[PDB]
């Protein structure tokens, strides 16, 4: 699949006609508990570290891009990543490195007195155009000199770096309620809690135990050679559900202790409607947009480009690998196209642009 | 949009129209130069 | 218990008259991390990482190192109390106003009546077959042949040994024992 035909759009129609004969089995497939057990998995793993990333923007870019907005471009993309993408095993949703990037171009865009969310659109403007002209001369091929060797190495970073941004959660959680002797029994709770709270942080740590615990013993239950087999595999797909239904209904019973729970907008609207509303004018929402901006923006593109490359196809060889047992086939230059031009779409109604996040 | 917002000669639609237009003129005309080659 | 709010001001001598903050819950945490090293350091024993010899060093160490870390771990943190071993201050009886090292058999504070020392026998009768059946089934699961016992048991001296130390410590005043199976 990574091979070049030398024909502009080859990839793409190769990857179509090695992908969409199966999809009448792509829906057929999905009869089993275990894809109900990956769906519920996943909405969580999906939705709680994009909480949390439209949460950080929603702080760092004075509330211009949010959660909200960040819910529904992964909806979205989602759903069109699915539809018509050739790997749907990927998950579309915002990383660290894309904060990292809309952090360093709002800090640029204050420095200058730009509008910053129109640089994002001009930004998406250019990625299309980029994306357009890699999958026309084939730029996928590219993919096939990286070997197994950057492709661990990667996921091993990926994977200690996702280790190391879980515990430090917990550390910052025990950090903001430390273990004292005393504490002030009268404390606002709205928004948030304004000081030191009682068995908060230890209650927090138990329960991330016992979820780590519960999932552990429940994958070694998928193995193990207890109980009939059938029973034992519907157990073991919802290991996951099951554990953190136990830790949900566990929390639940207990009233008196407060622990951080899932944060979400009332509704589906703009997390700031003074900055901007559904649809942003290319030309500028309150000052005209500089002419200079406008062909500038492809740096930053490029960049972006760049990043959901190496980061969509890193993920699509790890989950493609032979020794997977992936007897469908998997299409690169697809599912790129459909990634940078979701993105680029995005981008336009003021909604984050995603990757094919690897964990 | 939201709140006021600075009147344009061009709409929403019709600058994205317009810019959509453009992308397409410029691909169109890479991908004609990028056929020229490698005949001649 | 877990409340919302707690008094911050409670007598801690000799023992928390209310409830405190984050005991229980640290006591739990302990109590998991203790049992959790306890058993990662088990499977470490028959593990196939590191030199067996350090491995087998390590494995054999296992209960006090996972003692040494959580101790140490409770020592950092101040703040919070976590109820300790508590030991007598001497070698001394628990009550002077009792008895005092040696019971006197015909009476301490009033003179013993003569129909109990005959009918002592049954509660010594029970106590026997308590220590009795403690002691052979102890015995006989740590003497198993299964277990690699190459140096051999002996049911009638043990007996005789335990039965009579608890014997002779009732008359300091002392708890007779027996071969917990534990
Ligand atoms: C609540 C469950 C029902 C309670 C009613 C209690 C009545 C009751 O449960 O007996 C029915 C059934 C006995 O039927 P049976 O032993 O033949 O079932 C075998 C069992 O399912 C194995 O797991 C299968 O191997 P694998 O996994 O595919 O590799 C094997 O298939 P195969 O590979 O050999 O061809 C099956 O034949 O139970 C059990 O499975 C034994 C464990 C019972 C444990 C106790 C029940 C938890
Ligand atoms: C801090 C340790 C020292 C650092 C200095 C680093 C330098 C360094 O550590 O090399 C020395 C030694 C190599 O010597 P070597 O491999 O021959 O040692 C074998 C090893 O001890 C096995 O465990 C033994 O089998 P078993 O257990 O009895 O069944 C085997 O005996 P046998 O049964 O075959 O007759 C031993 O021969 O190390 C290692 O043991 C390999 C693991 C190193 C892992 C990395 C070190 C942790
Ligand atoms: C990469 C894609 C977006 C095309 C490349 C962008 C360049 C070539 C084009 C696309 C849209 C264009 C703009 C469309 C409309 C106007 C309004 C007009 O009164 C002044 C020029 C101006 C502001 C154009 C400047 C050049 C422009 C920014
Ligand atoms: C919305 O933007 C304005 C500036 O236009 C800013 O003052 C305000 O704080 C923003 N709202 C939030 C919730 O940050």
């Amino acid at each position: 699949p990574l091979q070049q035909t030398g024909q502009l759009f080859g990839g793409l129609v190769r990857d179509i006609r090695r992908r969409y004969p199966y999809y009448l089995s792509d829906i057929t497939d999905a009869f089993s508990p275990q894809v109900l057990a990956a769906v519920i998995f996943i909405y969580f793993a999906a939705l709680s570290p994009a909480i949390t990333f439209g949460g950080l923007l929603g702080e760092k870019t004075r509330n211009q891009m949010g959660v909200s907005e960040l819910l529904i471009s992964t909806a979205v993309q989602g759903i069109l990543f699915a539809l018509l993408g050739a790997q749907p095993l990927l998950v579309v949703g915002f990383s660290g490195p894309l904060l990292v990037f809309e952090e360093a171009f709002f800090s640029f865009c204050e420095t200058n007195g730009l509008e910053y969310i129109v640089g994002r659109v001009w930004i998406g403007f250019w990625l299309i155009l980029l994306v357009v002209l890699v999958v026309a001369f084939e730029g996928s091929f590219l993919v096939r000199f990286i070997s197994r060797y950057t492709q661990e190495i990667f996921s091993f970073l990926i994977s200690l770096i996702f280790i190391y941004e879980t515990f430090s959660k917990l550390i910052k959680i025990f950090q903001d309620h430390p273990l004292q002797k005393t504490y002030n029994y009268n404390v606002l709770m709205v928004p948030k809690p304004q000081g030191p709270l009682p068995n908060t942080a230890l209650l927090s740590l138990v329960l991330m135990a016992g979820t780590f615990f519960f999932a552990m013993m429940l994958r070694k239950f998928k193995n193990s050679s207890y109980f009939p087999g059938k029973l034992r595999r519907v157990i073991g797909d919802f290991g996951v559900p099951i554990s953190i239904l136990i830790m949900v209904l566990v929390d639940f019973f207990i009233q008196d202790t407060y622990t951080q729970k899932l944060s979400v907008p009332d509704g589906f609207k703009v997390s700031n409607s003074s900055a901007r509303g559904w649809v942003i004018h290319p030309l500028g929402l309150r000052s005209e947009f500089p002419i200079w901006m406008m062909f500038a923006s492809a740096l930053p593109a490029l960049l972006v480009f760049i990043l959901i490359f190496l980061e969509s196809q890193i993920t699509t060889l790890i989950v493609s690998k032979p020794e997977r047992k992936m007897v469908k086939g998997s299409g690169f230059h697809l599912d790129l196209l459909l990634v940078v031009g979701m993105g680029g779409v995005a981008a336009l109604f003021g909604m984050p642009w995603l990757s094919a996040t690897t964990v | 949009g939201e709140r006021v917002q600075l009147a344009h000669h061009f709409s929403e639609p019709e600058i994205t129209l317009i810019i959509f237009g453009v992308m397409a003129g410029v691909i169109g005309t890479i991908l004609l130069i990028s056929y020229g080659i490698r005949r001649l």
